[PDB]
């Protein structure tokens, strides 16, 4: 029953907002830090933003901190990422990940899929005028 | 007849008819199969890894205590051959 | 002059009394003596199996108020927590005379009980139910640490592995004279089974809990590893992985030869199988054949994936990654890839650190997501951290005493 | 074509640095605490390296000869595209 | 190479102690045992030491009399009988172990490398 | 003494002589290895062509039936890996017998030297040292060794080694012995190939007594430069490894705060103690005036400096920044030396080091207090009677091919 499904990519006009949804199943986000990472066109994996929530505690991406806000809702079961100031080179596919808690909590910038115990599908972000 | 032992194989073997071996301890690790033949040979402690075949039989062979790791060497590529404590284990199969 | 009145040690070929007293030690049928450890000895009761202590008079408990205390380790098998499950109380120490006077260790079903009565026939029983394994026990079929002090003027102590668990007064006991033999011998069982025993100690004190915690980490080698029983860490030998922080995982063989923590182990009833997962051999970097098998602190090892019986490859850290944290992977080729593996444990959990022939570091094993890692982090959160226990490792040797179909 | 420097000792600490193509010779590193430092292309040659505590900081396609780190937190991660000939690590600062 | 302390506790002016080091991976023939003691705020400070293969025990001035330094015929357990304490004895007290073949200089401000083997400490009070 | 020498082989001039006056011819055949430190010394081999023969003047070959003769020498025998050497197998090393083997032969077994005297009849006399494997520490394995052997012809013949008799068998037994005309050192019948180390060949035409034996153990090497581990002398600009004596199952190794331990116990293969464990140090001279060579003498100031790597040297100094007597001994990263020096000085073989202020105060003997390294004054006062004297004497082992350890 272990899956991720993201939905809320689009594209949007620069300087836009977005509120990318990943919804789980299989597990809690209290046993599993959660992750956005970003795969641009046929660049490598590029870790966007964490969260871990047992303690509210967040990580992002220099470029990311201020204009991003990653959330959870142990309500809905949903992970989300409310994007905002949307610049042109945040054009990618977007994955949601799911990180055993209880592993070595390191936050690689350009990972690979063992990073990660559960990855989504990926949703399309694309910002051009 | 003709004992090999000890060895290690990690490349292609194309269009070859081996016959009357004694393999003792051989390893076939990455290797991919294509037309090969094995006739009247005996795979003694033997392992097998990542083997894709095509058009590749064992015929007339004897396996002891072989062990088979992701492989696609199915039941009808062993053609009147002996397996004595032979294990497949986590086949190609998809 | 010790507090120390009797000492059960090994000596060419027989158990003497290292205290200093002189008790006379006789063995009497099959006797099982560990090889790795011959201080460790197991009794039968299928057959004549038994040791004799002939206590010195001069040592002979026979007052109403000196304090005196008593240690030993107790290996328990179940065998299939079937044969076992039974409800009878026997017999396996008695320093008890006719009168029943003295005191006895008896066990039940996953039980073990103190017994203490004087000559009017007044008594006390401490006792430790470690029950069935819910997921992984730390008792059965291991080493477990007894530890009974007894105050002539206050309370009656049970320590298990340095816990004090069971505590009774003892006010209304008088005069306790003990048996002048100590029998070691399985009495009233209604299975057949053995029992293991080693470092029977007798005290003329009551043990503080800081003595009793230091006889306990001190008393088996600390130089050298453990396994998951608690016996010592061998090379060339075949183990089942668990990994402290993940109980209730195995490890297993991915097709790139990446090693995988994201497989649950099954229950028989409430017990994770042990015989579950990858096999391992620790092997020895600079042999020589006056070294022993014994696996030791700082030593310098290989550790071997067991692909089959005949069929070793090396397990290295793939360093050709951009992530700080190298998965381990199975060397198909046999190449070590210039790469040397360091033991060293705390308490009963062992660590393997990862290196580079020329002492670069690489990193303890542990785990990251699903993966069997190598990570630098462990170095700076061994104790404190809810991560901490993921680089700590116990080896699972497949043993009579513990069976699984 | 690197540019050399040799018989040095450096006992500070380095902040927000990259040096790349150059080579040291009988360098010392003695108490330097390195934070965001960035090695490239570049050769130690019997260079020596006691205590010393890195922060972000790599070693980028680098070759190492003769050269021993004693009491560092030099980890293996830290060096990226680099060859090490006859250089030693000795008493790591962890493990 | 271990060495534990037991055995202090809390007792009033003129009360007494008596304060237990076991060893473990040496006897006291190759190694001269010592009790230092760190009052809070002080540096630390020797309290005695006895050799096993002679008779020769030492102490200093503050404590002869009221302290005796004691060890058992098995030569791995240390003793320290204190009597008549004084509030000046409260105190941290580690039993340690010093190599005889070494220089036999006392000094009454130790530092770690004085001695061989450091015990863990047992807490000394001593109150009204 | 002199008075006695019938035959004194020395380095002169580009090659060996006869100091005796005597005249006797030495003539070099092959590769022959020549100490580049003490040129008396000399190294044969037996994989090549490598032999030293001594023609005799006619004056000096043993012809007679009651004349009383002495022998003397130094040996040095390596074991190599201690397993090429293990082999029940007596071969030749010095051969002054004729053809019909009327003379004398000093020969080599593993761990062994032998010495054996036959007549013109054929009735033979042989003595014989076997020192054993290293258990430890060996006093001879790859060390220089002095033998000696005196002949009373009305008595017993003696072997001693080092001054001290360990065997004495009676020759009275013996007439006449004709020697060779050739003393001829080569070895000859070995099993494995090797090399052998001598030094110092004397003949003299009478019975030495202990008191002469103990003036040669004595006073062949230079008493005014310093002996290493081997009993070579010790030199400047060379890397060794520290042996305690009174601690030899130990070595010192460096710690991160600079400071020196002694408390790592060494490895053993089989009973033999690892020689090539823990720090390295190198001697200095500190005031080099440049025509000064190479040797430690007594009373040198020097420095002593720790080799973290080959290239990085570091002084060795006390740390007179404590309330203690006894000063640690510390590295200095920096290459400050804190205006000290070191005093080079010896008993027999072992070697002192004073750590001294250059206003020309004591800070002490190189020493061990507990676990650590030091410098201490209380040698000065007990350095020969007191259980801990030793602990201020050293030696320095030099990583050789004569020993191997892997
Ligand atoms: C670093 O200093 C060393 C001295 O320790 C220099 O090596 C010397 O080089 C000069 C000139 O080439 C020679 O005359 C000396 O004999 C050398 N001394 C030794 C001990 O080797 C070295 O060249 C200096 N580094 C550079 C290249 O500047
Ligand atoms: C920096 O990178 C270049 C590219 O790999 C390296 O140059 C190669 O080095 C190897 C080993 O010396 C040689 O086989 C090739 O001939 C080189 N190729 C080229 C393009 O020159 C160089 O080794 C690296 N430098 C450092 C300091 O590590
Ligand atoms: C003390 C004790 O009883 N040891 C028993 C051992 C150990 O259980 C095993 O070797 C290692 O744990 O196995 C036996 O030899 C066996 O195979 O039947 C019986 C023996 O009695
Ligand atoms: C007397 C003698 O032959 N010495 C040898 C020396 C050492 O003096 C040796 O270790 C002594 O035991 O080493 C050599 O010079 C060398 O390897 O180059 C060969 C030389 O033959
Ligand atoms: C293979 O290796 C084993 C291990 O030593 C050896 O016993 C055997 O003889 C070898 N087989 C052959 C025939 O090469
Ligand atoms: C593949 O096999 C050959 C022959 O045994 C061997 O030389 C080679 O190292 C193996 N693996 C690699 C590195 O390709
Ligand atoms: C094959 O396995 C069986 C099953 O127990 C066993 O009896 C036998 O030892 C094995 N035979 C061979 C060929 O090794
Ligand atoms: C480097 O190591 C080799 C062997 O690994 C050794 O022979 C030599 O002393 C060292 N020097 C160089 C630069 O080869």
């Amino acid at each position: 029953q272990l899956q991720l499904v993201e939905t809320g990519g689009g594209l949007v006009k620069p300087g836009g907002s977005l509120r990318l949804s990943c919804v789980v199943s299989g597990f809690t986000f209290d046993d599993y830090r959660m992750a956005w990472v970003r795969q641009a066109p046929g660049k490598e994996l590029e870790w966007v933003s964490s969260i871990d929530s047992w303690s509210i505690n967040t990580y992002y991406e220099d470029s990311v901190k201020g204009r991003f806000t990653i959330s959870t809702d142990n309500a809905k079961n949903t992970l989300y990422l409310q994007m905002s100031s949307l610049k042109p080179e945040d054009t990618a596919v977007y994955y949601c990940a799911a990180e055993d808690r209880l592993g070595v909590p390191t936050i690689n910038a350009h990972p690979s899929k063992y990073d990660y115990n559960y990855w989504g599908q990926g949703t399309q972000v694309t910002v051009s005028s | 007849r003709d004992k090999y032992a000890n060895f290690t194989i990690n490349f292609t073997m194309e269009n070859q008819i081996h016959t009357g071996m004694e393999y003792d301890n051989g390893r076939f690790i990455g290797v991919k199969f294509k037309s090969v033949t094995f006739k009247d040979s005996v795979f003694k402690e033997c392992y097998f890894e990542d083997v894709t075949s095509s058009n590749t039989f064992f015929r007339n062979c004897t396996f002891i205590n072989t062990v088979f790791y992701n492989t696609d060497l199915f039941e009808y590529k062993f053609v009147n051959s002996r397996l004595i404590n032979s294990t497949f284990l986590h086949n190609k199969e998809g | 002059k010790s507090s120390s009145v009797l000492n059960m040690r090994y000596k060419n070929d027989k158990y003497v009394d290292t205290s200093g007293y002189d008790s006379n030690i006789n063995i009497n049928g099959d006797v099982y003596k560990y090889p790795t450890n011959k201080n460790q000895f197991g009794i039968y009761n299928d057959k004549l199996s038994e040791v004799n202590i002939s206590q010195n008079d001069y040592i002979i408990y026979d007052n109403k108020y000196k304090n005196f205390s008593i240690s030993f380790w107790v290996r328990i098998p179940n065998y299939d927590n079937k044969i076992v499950n039974v409800n009878n109380e026997y017999t396996i120490i008695n320093c008890m005379r006719d009168n029943n006077s003295g005191w006895k260790v008896s066990l039940n079903h996953n039980e073990i009980i103190w017994t203490l009565q004087d000559n009017a026939g007044i008594n006390q029983k401490l006792a430790f139910n470690y029950g069935n394994a819910n997921g992984i026990s730390d008792y059965i079929n291991k080493w477990i640490f007894v530890t009974i002090t007894n105050d002539r003027l206050g309370d009656s102590k049970l320590y298990i592995n340095g816990n004090l668990i069971d505590q009774k007064s003892i006010l209304n006991l008088g005069n306790i004279h003990v048996s002048d033999n100590i029998l070691f011998k399985i009495v009233n069982c209604s299975y057949t089974r053995y029992i293991g025993i080693r470092y029977f100690n007798i005290f003329d004190k009551e043990l503080d809990e800081t003595e009793i915690q230091t006889l306990y980490s001190n008393e088996p080698n600390t130089n050298i590893l453990k396994d998951f029983w608690g016996n010592y860490l061998l090379y060339d030998k075949e183990y089942y992985l668990l990994n402290v922080l993940k109980p209730n995982n195995f490890i297993d063989r991915r097709k790139d030869s990446t090693l995988s923590i994201n497989n649950i182990r099954s229950t028989i009833l409430l017990a994770n199988r042990l015989y579950s997962g990858i096999k391992v051999k620790i092997q020895r970097v600079n042999n020589s054949s006056t070294n022993d098998n014994l696996v030791r602190k700082n030593d310098q090892v290989y550790i071997n994936f067991v692909a089959s019986k005949t069929h070793l490859f090396p397990l290295y850290a793939d360093t050709a990654t951009t992530n700080k944290e190298k998965t381990i992977k199975i060397s198909s080729s046999g190449n070590r890839f210039n790469q040397v593996v360091v033991m060293n444990s705390v308490g009963n959990n062992c660590t393997m650190n990862f290196k580079n022939n020329n002492g670069n570091n690489i990193g303890l094993l542990g785990f990251k997501a699903d993966t069997v890692v190598a990570s630098t982090w462990y170095y700076t959160h061994m104790r404190d951290h809810t991560n901490s226990n993921g680089c700590f490792w116990n080896f699972i040797s497949e043993e009579h005493g513990w069976q699984e179909k």
